[PDB]
């Protein structure tokens, strides 16, 4: 898991 | 300058900034969002054209703007997992996705005035403007990849643990 934010 | 009031109270007004609105609009609109993800601790950041988003601002009666929260349109989310445990704050979501109309892409409020429901006043407003003649329901909006505080509040204001999520790869 990336995410747009962390 | 023309100002687009959602909602209006004791403490304040809610207004709503179009991809469509003047330049001077736009251009605080901006500052705001370049506070927030500071405030976030980003240092770049390099995404779509923001003319797909909606910035909501909770302005006091000081005329500061303590309040932001920025929208944008999704078709799909899916629903937030705690973690499990380890023997010896990250989240995870489920594998099938779920409808919905209304992502929230940034959502911050000024420190000193947390704890005031201007957040949960700021989703309202959304759920009442982001689309023409609707409501959205709490199951209608979801979070991009919330922070720990993000989730405590999205817990409470939808009112379940498992509220929707988006915005991350596999
Ligand atoms: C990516 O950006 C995602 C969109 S998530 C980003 C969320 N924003 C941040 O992380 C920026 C820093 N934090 C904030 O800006 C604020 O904490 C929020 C915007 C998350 C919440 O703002 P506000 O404080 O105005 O919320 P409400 O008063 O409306 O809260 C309603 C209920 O939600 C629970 N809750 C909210 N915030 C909580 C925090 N830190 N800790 C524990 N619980 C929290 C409360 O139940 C709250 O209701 P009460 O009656 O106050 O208890
Ligand atoms: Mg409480």
């Amino acid at each position: 898991v990336i995410g747009a934010k962390k | 300058k023309k100002e687009r009031v959602i909602t209006e109270f004791w403490d304040g007004k809610i207004i709503m900034v179009s991809p469509d609105d003047p330049k001077y609009a736009l251009k605080k609109a901006e500052e705001v969002r370049e506070l927030v993800d500071s405030e976030l601790g980003f240092q770049q950041v390099s995404l779509r054209c923001p003319s797909q988003t909606r910035t909501y601002m909770f302005v006091s009666n000081e005329k500061k703007i303590v309040g932001c929260l920025i929208a944008e349109p999704i078709r799909e989310a899916y629903r937030v997992l705690a973690e499990p445990p380890s023997l010896h704050r990250a989240w995870r979501c489920s594998t099938e996705p779920e409808p919905a109309i209304c992502g929230i892409s940034r959502i911050w409020v000024f420190a000193l005035m947390r704890r005031k429901a201007i957040a949960s006043r700021m989703v309202d407003a959304v759920r009442s403007s982001f689309m023409y003649g609707s409501v959205l329901t709490t199951e209608e909006i979801a979070f991009s990849d919330p922070t720990p505080d993000g989730k405590l509040f999205a817990s409470t204001y939808c009112k379940v643990p498992d509220f929707l999520v988006y915005n991350f790869v596999s």
